[PDB]
């Protein structure tokens, strides 16, 4: 966690994750184009052994 | 971040630094000042409804 890499490939992970259900959540705030600001609920793989093609 | 409304009350608004108090840090500043005959006449009018005017 030490280098932006482990940042980068966390981010890639969270985005190509294919079906995975083993996700863990992480709340935010996405402003959306019509100017105010709403609730936006992203999945992040939870820990565990998960699998990719 | 956009899509914030900030209020910001004080009792010496000499004691603030100009550049703390400009538009668009502090859109409106309104002096809240002691009573005023219509003020007491409306306070008397809510503390004690059905009386005359």
């Amino acid at each position: 966690a030490r280098d932006r890499s482990y940042a980068w490939l966390l981010s890639w992970l969270t985005r190509h994750s294919t079906r995975t259900q083993h996700l863990s959540v992480e709340t935010s705030y996405l402003q959306h184009e019509s100017g105010r600001i709403s609730t936006k609920f992203e999945f992040i793989p939870s820990p565990g052994n998960h699998f990719i093609w | 971040t956009e899509a914030r409304i900030v209020f910001m009350t004080t009792n010496y608004i000499d004691r603030l630094d100009p550049a703390l108090i400009r538009p668009g840090r502090v859109d409106l500043k309104e002096y809240v000042g002691y009573c005023s005959h219509w003020q007491l006449t409306q306070m008397f009018q809510r503390f004690y409804p059905g009386q005359a005017p």
